[PDB]
C-alpha cells in the first residue's frame, strides 16, 4: 500500500466500524481484572447485560 | 458401544449448539473445535473417532 | 484518546465468564452508601489513538478496499489523499495531508 483515497460513503464505513472496531469476530484478548467485568466486545455487553 | 458409558461425553456435552457456556465468549468456540470435538457436528458423529 | 470505557436492569442471570463490577466490595464506596452492581468495560481498539491505527490495518489489508496500492476509505471524505501509514495526520493550506 502506498496512497489512501477516500470514497465518501457513510453505510460503508458504518459496516467497516462494526466488522472491525464494535463487533469483530476474532477480537482482542480483553482480560478480566479487579475493575473489568469480562465481556470481549461491545455486541457482547449490550446482548447479556443490558440495562 | 453405550453413550452414557462413554469416556468423551463430559466434553462432548459441554461442547454443543444447546450448551450456552460456549456462547458467552466468540474465541472459545474455535478452542473445542481444534480439540477434535466439533460441536457442529451431531452427537453420534462427536464422539466417533472417524476412520 | 487511548482507550474506551462503557460503564452503567435488576437482578438478571449473568454468566460466570463475566463478573458484575461492584463499587462496595471493590473498596470504591463505603457501605453507607446504597449498593452499585455495575457493568464496566474497556477498550484499547476503540480508544482515538488505537482506533484510527487498527481500522487502516485491517481495512488496508482486506483485497475489496486495496488495489495494488490504492486503499479506498469509505470514513474519508470524496478527493481527500494521504500516504498509506498508521502515522499522525496534519492537514497543511497547500490541500495535502501531512503524515508522520
Amino acid at each position: 500500500c502506498s496512497i489512501i483515497e477516500g470514497t465518501g460513503n457513510f453505510d460503508k464505513c458504518v459496516s467497516q466500524v462494526e466488522s472491525i472496531l464494535v463487533a469483530p469476530k476474532l477480537p482482542l484478548p480483553a482480560n478480566i481484572e479487579a475493575a473489568s467485568s469480562g465481556f470481549e466486545s461491545v455486541d457482547q455487553v449490550f446482548r447479556f447485560a443490558s440495562s | 458401544e453405550d453413550v452414557r458409558k462413554n469416556r468423551l461425553k463430559p466434553l462432548a456435552t459441554y461442547c454443543s449448539v444447546h450448551n450456552p457456556e460456549i456462547s458467552f465468549k466468540v474465541t472459545n468456540e474455535m478452542q473445542c473445535r481444534e480439540n477434535s470435538i466439533d460441536p457442529t457436528k451431531p452427537l453420534a458423529e462427536r464422539m466417533k473417532i472417524e476412520n | 484518546g487511548a482507550s474506551a470505557q462503557i460503564v452503567f436492569q435488576e437482578g438478571t442471570v449473568l454468566p460466570s465468564s463475566v463478573r458484575a463490577v461492584n463499587l462496595q466490595r471493590e473498596r470504591l464506596l463505603p457501605e453507607r452508601y446504597p449498593s452499585a452492581d455495575v457493568v464496566s468495560v474497556s477498550f484499547m481498539q476503540l480508544g482515538m489513538a488505537s482506533s484510527a491505527g487498527l481500522f487502516l490495518k485491517e481495512l488496508c489489508s482486506n483485497d475489496e478496499f486495496l488495489q495494488g496500492g490504492i486503499c479506498s476509505n469509505p470514513c474519508l471524505f470524496k478527493g481527500f489523499q494521504q500516504s498509506c501509514s498508521a502515522g499522525e495526520v496534519e492537514v497543511r493550506p497547500d490541500g495535502s495531508a501531512s503524515v508522520n
